[PDB]
């Protein structure tokens, strides 16, 4: 049930709220007050998806879709089968996300480590709010949000991008895309480096941290460092949504044309026009 | 006629879809998930055959480790439930339980690539120094969590393999000893080193080194774990609820 | 709070280390210098750098490709320095616009494009030798080289392999900021919406997956930097409490965990699968699939929606409609 | 750089597909005011009398009207075409039956073209229709015309800069860009798609698998056709002041039915109408117009979407003069 080095860490404490009341384990999982509330919102959310899906025309996983209301309903309540189910599932999703994050804070405190992981988990929760709450609020209706469906929510992303002619020219998009590329590149570089030092091949000796910095000083002339690549990788990954949140919330509230035309601030400067 | 069409209503891109799922789950479940089990297994209270590393400075190791000795835990179970938390039976900082726990690392000195001791104080690493513009902590007071001066910084321990300071050494006030503290537990100001992990009196029981001018891998674990245990155990309130 | 995870409070200086390789120690060039502000979030030493034959061949082949691109771009503005600096994002080198099949297109309609791509292919191959040989010279595994080769392979797929499989140099990627962007939409339109290519979704999941992994892994090592978690090579061969607490964080959160070594195998595998998935999708595109959306419609996977505005017949299908 | 909130948004597809218009009220307001300059209908006149085919000397199209009904149209045409030059823009002041001025012979062909649009192209103009004003907007040269090469600015009433001039070769890319909604697509979708009926706008297959005989080598259309279609669609979107979801469900651009809006079908008739107007009415006019009206290849000014729409999904937001001037169509 326990790892070979787990028992000495299985002490009480580190909780935010609840005290000893929920400070226990269920198998390998830790519970806490936020593990209870997480199961609460997940059960409530999965239930709502099931009841709404039974009312639909298909049980095919790729075809099921739970969509937001019509634009005319605005930010008010919507009929259960005409957007209400979407509204309740969204509330449950946020509850499960925020509970999952605070649960991670409690596990961090019991282990005596920093809160770096739950703080980083706030980034994808923040972007989810930009799409489903913040941008809908600025535009005036919940129907501007994406639907909950495996293949249907891709059509949302597709139409939304074309609503502004060529979404590729979105400057917040170009930044979000650049971080997505460089982060996946840096993870292959870094994961490959550590494995190259510990697995030199044949029956050779495991190399050193000196070998790490020497390889990348040879290839590119600079090595950022063992600890610094972990601060960098978290910075590159987080800025996929941090910079992308700008371009998404500007499409509509702050810009209604096609994104190629936005670049007229440069192209249309009078002295070289 | 169509390119890629096969028998029945089948086509080539359809076949590769099944092949792609098979390869992905084969790599995930039959390889990556078994490499995840090279530490902490087997469980107590599917496994890969052992992996053996040839160490850079002589000798080998095979993971996971089987230590010739094991420690006795000063912990008391809170209840008979299989997933009940444990409870310290004494001083958790010196007993090293919970966040104060350290691992049974090798009692060997971590070495540079050319065989020298990696973590050494600047009194030994005379070719090293602090960069121009940063605070030289030597001679500055160490202020603990209760606001009391715990001692005075005497040296910095540098990693000669990465050119990175990792500890401060301070004379413990009224104890005729020096203790090491990881720089992560130090808030370096211009006139003081702030340490909120433990109180001033708790600096007396920081694990001591066997040699004055070097440190082993297990001693580094013991020193780091003691301050981390203070995040939960320095005062009775840190083990309770925040709200 | 661990302030070291934010920046280096006290930077250390020392004699610069040189680890000898099997060959090429004499080909390292440059006097190292130290940036104070770079040292706060990384190592302060910049340089030296290794040259070598493959690294030199990469610069020669690569500068040739770039020079061919920039010259053709300067001609598009008739060698006006102001307009070139202005219109730079819009200028480009294009593949053949007419259909010559696999015949080497004229210089004014795709010839310069095919030649810059040849030199770019030689530049990438040269740089892979350097990435591969530097690991062998230092006694390291080729884990980075083989990840690099998958990215080079995907570039070959959209650059010449798929053009050869369908038999037209017109399907290749143009050189340029906006022009290579515009290719993405024409390539998705032509082949029936890339959102319905399963390997597109596979490559997207792995690309998102590298974002999740480096955020979780990077933050985890920062969280255990108080115990020297960044000293990972020696945490592999001699487990410390840093990666013990790290494994137990994830074991107590998601019910399982990896090792400090294997989490890198996950990260190296996810990054690799971004290119492997994208390549297989380009190789199937056009060769055996003409319309990915209808391909999903053929297999019943496409989602359908009720009519909001009334359905619209194809007017070209109407009786008596013009051609 | 950015446009303030709030924005006008409509819904053109099923909820959750993010289909619909995204408008800026300040832009729509300025266009609504500009299009409100449409002179109201002239008052009704006496319906009894001889036909001008009897009364007058050189009437060839409007011969069935009475004199009062015929001079009314002669006033509206002047209001719509040449209100500042007056009657003598097209007429010899001393003989109104003479064709001695080039605008006379062009205006008669335009009278025929106007009746043709309202009679033969109702699949598009419907009961709204077009008059002289729909394009001319009060000037003899319509503000939004095309030549056989890109030109800037789009509104010919604006003074061009040096680089905007078609003679300056260093600004060609910008002349191409602004006609395709500032994109870098390297194709002129007017001469390619709207000047005549030679090319096929549709480029996406209607088969799941590649059909044998059209899928390899020189059997294939070049992928340049996909860019060019994309270029026409950015020009169409800009000239109407709209986006794709006004017409397509971006799920499947090539599919109709529930994947297309009713406006996409009207747009399809609009493409066939532009080609008819350019090929059979506007292009042959280069033999009647003076050399100062022609393009660098001897071409007369020709029409695209923006000639009538001028940035609005409907010309003049749907304003109509059809019932007020039956002599302009539909023709029984
Ligand atoms: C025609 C369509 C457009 C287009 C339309 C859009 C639109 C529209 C948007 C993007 C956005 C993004 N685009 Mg795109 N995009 C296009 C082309 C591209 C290309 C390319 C090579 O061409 C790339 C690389 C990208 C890439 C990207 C991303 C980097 C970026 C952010 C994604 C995001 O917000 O995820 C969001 C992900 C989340 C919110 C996940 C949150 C997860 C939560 C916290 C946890 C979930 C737990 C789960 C329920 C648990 C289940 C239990 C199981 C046990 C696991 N796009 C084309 C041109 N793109 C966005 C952006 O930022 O734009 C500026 C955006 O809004
Ligand atoms: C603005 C940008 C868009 C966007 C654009 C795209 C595009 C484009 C693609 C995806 C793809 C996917 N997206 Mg999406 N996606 C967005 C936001 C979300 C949200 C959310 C909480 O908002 C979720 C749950 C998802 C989930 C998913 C998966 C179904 C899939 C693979 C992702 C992946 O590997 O991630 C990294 C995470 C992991 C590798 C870990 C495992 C995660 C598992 C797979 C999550 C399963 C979720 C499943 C739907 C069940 C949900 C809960 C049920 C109630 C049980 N996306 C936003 C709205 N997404 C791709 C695909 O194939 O879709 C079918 C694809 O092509
Ligand atoms: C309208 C536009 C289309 C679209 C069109 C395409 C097309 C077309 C392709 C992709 C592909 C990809 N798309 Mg896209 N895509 C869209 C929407 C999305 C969305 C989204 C949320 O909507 C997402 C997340 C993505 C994401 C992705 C990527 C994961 C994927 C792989 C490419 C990549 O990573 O390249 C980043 C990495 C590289 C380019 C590798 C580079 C490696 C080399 C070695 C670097 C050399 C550097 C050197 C200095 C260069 C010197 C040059 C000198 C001249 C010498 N797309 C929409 C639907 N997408 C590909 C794919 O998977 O197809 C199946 C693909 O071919
Ligand atoms: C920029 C930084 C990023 C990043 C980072 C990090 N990511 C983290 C952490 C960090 C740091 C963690 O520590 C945490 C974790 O422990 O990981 C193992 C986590 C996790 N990242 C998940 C998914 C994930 N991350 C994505 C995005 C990024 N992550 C980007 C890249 C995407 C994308 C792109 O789609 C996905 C799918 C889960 C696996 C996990 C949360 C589980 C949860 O919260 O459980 C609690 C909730 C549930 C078990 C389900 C609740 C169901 C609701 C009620 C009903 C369904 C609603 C739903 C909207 C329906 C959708 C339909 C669908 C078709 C639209
Ligand atoms: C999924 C995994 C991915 C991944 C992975 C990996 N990526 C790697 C490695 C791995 C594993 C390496 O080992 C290697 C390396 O070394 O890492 C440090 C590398 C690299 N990834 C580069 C860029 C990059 N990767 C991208 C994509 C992904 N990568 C995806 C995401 C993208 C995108 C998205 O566009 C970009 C731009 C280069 C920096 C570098 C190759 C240099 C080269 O081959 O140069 C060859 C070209 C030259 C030497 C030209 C030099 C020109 C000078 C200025 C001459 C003067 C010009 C003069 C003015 C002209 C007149
Ligand atoms: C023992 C234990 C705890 C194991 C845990 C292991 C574990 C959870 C590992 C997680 C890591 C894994 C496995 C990640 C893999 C998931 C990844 C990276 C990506 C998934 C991406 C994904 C779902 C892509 C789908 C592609 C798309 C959009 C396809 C749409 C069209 C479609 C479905 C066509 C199908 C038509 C065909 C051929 C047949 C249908 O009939
Ligand atoms: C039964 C019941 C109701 C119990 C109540 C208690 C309770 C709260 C139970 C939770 C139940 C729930 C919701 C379980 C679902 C948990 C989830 C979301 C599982 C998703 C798993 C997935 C797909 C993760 C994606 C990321 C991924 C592919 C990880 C594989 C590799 C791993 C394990 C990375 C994690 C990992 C990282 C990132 C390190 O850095 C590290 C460093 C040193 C040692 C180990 C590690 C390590 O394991
Ligand atoms: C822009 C074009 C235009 C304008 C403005 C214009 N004319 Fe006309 N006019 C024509 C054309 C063309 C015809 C021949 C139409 C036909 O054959 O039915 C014509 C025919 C006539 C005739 C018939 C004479 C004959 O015997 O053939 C009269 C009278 C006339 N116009 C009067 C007027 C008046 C009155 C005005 C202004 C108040 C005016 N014109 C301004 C173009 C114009
Ligand atoms: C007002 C009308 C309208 C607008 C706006 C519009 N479309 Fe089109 N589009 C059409 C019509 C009609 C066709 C069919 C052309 C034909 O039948 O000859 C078409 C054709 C297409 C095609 C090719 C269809 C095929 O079978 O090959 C694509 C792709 C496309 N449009 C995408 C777009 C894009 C991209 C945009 C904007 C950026 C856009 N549409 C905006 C009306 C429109
Ligand atoms: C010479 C006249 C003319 C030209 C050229 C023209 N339009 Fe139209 N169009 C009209 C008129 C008039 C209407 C008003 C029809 C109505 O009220 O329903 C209209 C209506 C439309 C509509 C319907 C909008 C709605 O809200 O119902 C679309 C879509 C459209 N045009 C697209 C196009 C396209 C596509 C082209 C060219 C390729 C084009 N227009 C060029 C005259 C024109
Ligand atoms: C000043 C400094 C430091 C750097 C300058 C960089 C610079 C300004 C470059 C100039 C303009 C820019 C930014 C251009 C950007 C171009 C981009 C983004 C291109 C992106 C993709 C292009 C691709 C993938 C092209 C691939 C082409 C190929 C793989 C061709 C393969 C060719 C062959 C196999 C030839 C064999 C056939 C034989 C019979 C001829
Ligand atoms: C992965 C891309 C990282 C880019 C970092 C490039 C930094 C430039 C470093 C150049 C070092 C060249 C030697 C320095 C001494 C000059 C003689
Ligand atoms: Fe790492």
């Amino acid at each position: 049930a326990l790892l070979s080095f787990e028992r000495k860490y299985r002490v009480r404490g580190g909780t935010l709220i609840g005290g000893d009341l929920f400070d226990f384990w269920v198998g390998p999982y830790f519970v806490g007050f936020f593990g209870v509330s997480a199961i609460f919102f997940i059960f409530l959310g999965v239930s709502l998806i099931g009841y709404a899906a039974s009312q639909g025309p298909t049980w095919d996983p790729f075809a099921i879709s739970i969509n937001p209301p019509d634009l005319k309903y605005g930010l008010g309540a919507a009929p259960l089968l005409e957007g209400g189910f979407w509204q309740a599932i969204t509330v449950c999703a946020l509850g499960a996300f925020i509970s999952w994050m605070l649960r991670e804070v409690e596990i961090s405190r019991k282990l005596g480590i920093g809160w770096h992981v739950p703080l980083a988990f706030c980034v994808p929760i923040f972007m989810f709010c930009v799409l489903q709450v913040f941008r809908p609020l600025l535009l005036g209706s919940w129907g501007h949000a994406f639907p909950y469906g495996i293949l249907s929510h891709l059509d949302w992303v597709n139409n939304f991008g074309y609503q502004y002619l060529n979404w590729h020219y979105n400057p917040g998009h170009m930044s979000s895309v650049s971080f997505l590329f460089v982060n996946a590149m840096a993870l292959g570089l870094h994961g490959g480096l550590i494995l190259s030092v510990a697995n030199p091949g044949d029956g050779d000796k495991v190399k050193t941290a000196e070998h790490e910095n020497q390889y990348f000083r040879d290839v590119v002339g600079y090595s950022i460092g063992a600890l610094s690549i972990h601060r960098l990788g978290l910075f590159l990954a987080s800025n996929i949504f941090l910079t992308g949140a700008f371009g998404t919330i500007a499409s509509g509230p702050f810009w209604t044309r096609g994104w190629p035309e936005w670049w007229g601030w440069w192209l249309d400067i009078p002295f070289w026009s | 006629m169509y390119h890629g069409a096969l028998a029945q209503h089948l086509d080539i891109a359809q076949l590769v879809w099944y092949a792609q799922w098979l390869v992905i789950w084969t790599v995930v479940l039959l390889y990556l998930r078994r490499e995840d089990r090279r530490e902490g297994y087997p469980l107590v209270e599917e496994l890969p055959y052992p992996k053996t590393f040839v160490l850079p400075h002589g000798g080998t190791v095979t993971v996971p480790r089987r230590r010739p000795e094991t420690r006795e835990l000063k912990l008391a179970q809170t209840d008979g439930f299989e997933g009940a938390p444990l409870q310290p039976t004494g001083n958790p900082l010196v007993d090293a339980v919970g966040p104060a726990s350290y691992a049974e690392r090798a009692e060997v000195v971590d070495a540079t690539v050319d065989g020298k001791a990696k973590i050494v104080p600047l009194r030994v690493a005379t070719d090293f120094s602090i960069a121009e513009g940063d605070v030289d902590p030597r001679g500055l007071p160490v202020v603990a969590a209760d606001g009391v001066e715990a001692g005075t910084v005497t040296d910095l321990w540098v990693d000669r393999s990465e050119h990175y300071f990792r500890y401060l050494e301070l004379s413990v006030a009224g104890s005729a000893r020096t203790a090491l503290i990881p720089l992560g537990f130090c808030d370096v100001k211009k006139d003081k080193i702030v340490v909120t992990s433990i109180l001033s009196e708790q600096f007396a029981n920081v694990p001591r080194l066997q040699s004055r001018d070097q440190i082993t891998l297990r001693e580094e674990d013991k020193v780091s774990a003691y301050y981390a245990g203070g995040l939960l155990y320095a005062t009775p309130e840190r083990a309770e609820s925040l709200l | 709070a661990d302030y070291q995870t934010i920046y280096t409070q006290i930077q250390a200086r020392g004699p610069h280390i040189t680890v000898s390789g099997e060959w090429g120690d004499n080909d390292r060039v440059g006097k190292p210098f130290y940036s104070y502000w770079l040292g706060k979030i990384g190592d302060a030493q910049i340089g030296p750098i290794y040259l070598g034959a493959s690294g030199i061949a990469a610069f020669a082949f690569g500068s040739t490709a770039i020079l061919i691109i920039l010259f053709n771009m300067a001609a598009e503005v008739h060698f006006d320095p102001l307009q070139f600096f202005r219109q730079f994002f819009w200028l480009g080198l294009y593949p053949p616009k007419a259909q010559y099949g696999m015949g080497i297109p004229p210089l004014h309609d795709g010839g310069w494009w095919l030649m810059a791509g040849l030199f770019m292919t030689l530049s990438l191959g040269s740089w892979w030798i350097r990435v591969y040989s530097r690991a062998r010279a230092l006694g390291l595994g080729t884990h980075i080289a083989w990840n690099f080769a998958a990215a080079i392979f995907f570039v070959l797929c959209i650059g010449c392999i798929h053009p050869t499989l369908v038999g037209s140099w017109s399907e290749g990627v143009p050189f340029g900021i906006w022009p290579h962007i515009d290719w993405l939409t024409a390539f998705s339109i032509r082949y029936g919406n890339f959102y319905y290519c399963p390997w597109h979704g596979f490559s997207i999941g792995f690309a998102y997956g590298c974002g999740l992994l480096f955020a979780a892994h990077g933050a985890t090592i920062l969280a255990v930097a108080r115990f020297g978690g960044d000293r990972e090579i020696e945490q592999i061969t001699d487990r410390g409490t840093a990666v013990e607490r790290a494994a137990l964080f994830w074991r107590w959160t998601i019910g399982f965990n990896a090792t400090i070594e294997s989490v890198h195998r996950w990260g190296w595998f996810f990054s690799l699968m971004v290119m492997v998935s994208a390549s297989v999708g380009i190789l199937l595109t056009g060769t055996f699939v003409d319309n990915w959306y209808l391909w999903c419609v053929k297999h019943g996977a496409a989602p359908d929606y009720p009519a909001y505005l009334p359905a619209t017949p194809d007017p070209a299908s109407l009786p008596g409609a013009p051609k | 750089c950015f446009e303030p909130p709030p924005a006008t948004t409509t819904q053109t597809g099923f909820r959750g597909l993010s289909m619909g218009e995204v408008l800026h009220p300040a832009t729509v307001k300025a266009k609504k005011e500009r299009d409100a300059q449409y002179p109201p209908a002239l008052a009704a006149v006496k319906a009894e009398g001889p036909p001008v085919s009897q009364v007058y000397k050189n009437v060839k199209v409007l011969g069935n009207l009475t004199e009062a009904e015929f001079l009314r149209t002669m006033t509206a045409i002047t209001e719509w075409v040449s209100p500042q030059e007056g009657c003598t823009y097209c007429h010899d002041e001393n003989n109104l039956a003479s064709e001695a001025k080039y605008p006379y012979v062009v205006a008669r062909r335009m009278l025929e073209m106007t009746r043709a649009i309202n009679t033969n192209w109702t699949q598009h103009v419907a009961q709204t229709g077009v008059t002289c004003y729909t394009c001319h907007r009060g000037t003899p040269l319509p503000p939004y015309v095309r030549y056989l090469e890109p030109t800037l600015p789009l509104n010919n009433r604006e003074t061009p800069t040096h680089v905007e001039r078609v003679e300056t070769r260093s600004g060609y890319v910008v002349r191409l860009a602004k006609y395709t909604a500032y994109s870098a697509l390297n194709y002129d979708p007017f001469t390619m798609f709207l000047a005549n009926d030679k090319r096929q706008v549709r480029v996406v297959p209607q088969t799941a698998l590649p059909l044998v005989g059209v899928s390899r080598g020189k059997e294939r259309r070049p992928l340049s056709d996909a860019y060019a279609t994309f270029a026409l669609m950015m020009s169409i979107s800009d000239s109407l002041g709209t986006n794709c979801t006004f017409c397509h469900n971006a799920q499947t651009f090539e599919s109709w039915g529930k994947k297309s809006t009713p406006q996409r079908a009207i747009a399809w008739w609009g493409i066939r109408m532009v080609r008819d107007l350019n090929m059979n009415y506007l292009a042959p006019l280069n033999a009647s117009l003076p050399a100062s009206r022609l393009g660098r290849q001897g071409e007369a000014p020709q029409a695209d979407c923006r000639t009538c729409h001028q940035g609005v999904t409907k010309p003049l937001f749907g304003a109509s003069r059809l019932k007020d001037y039956p002599e302009l169509g539909p023709i029984k």
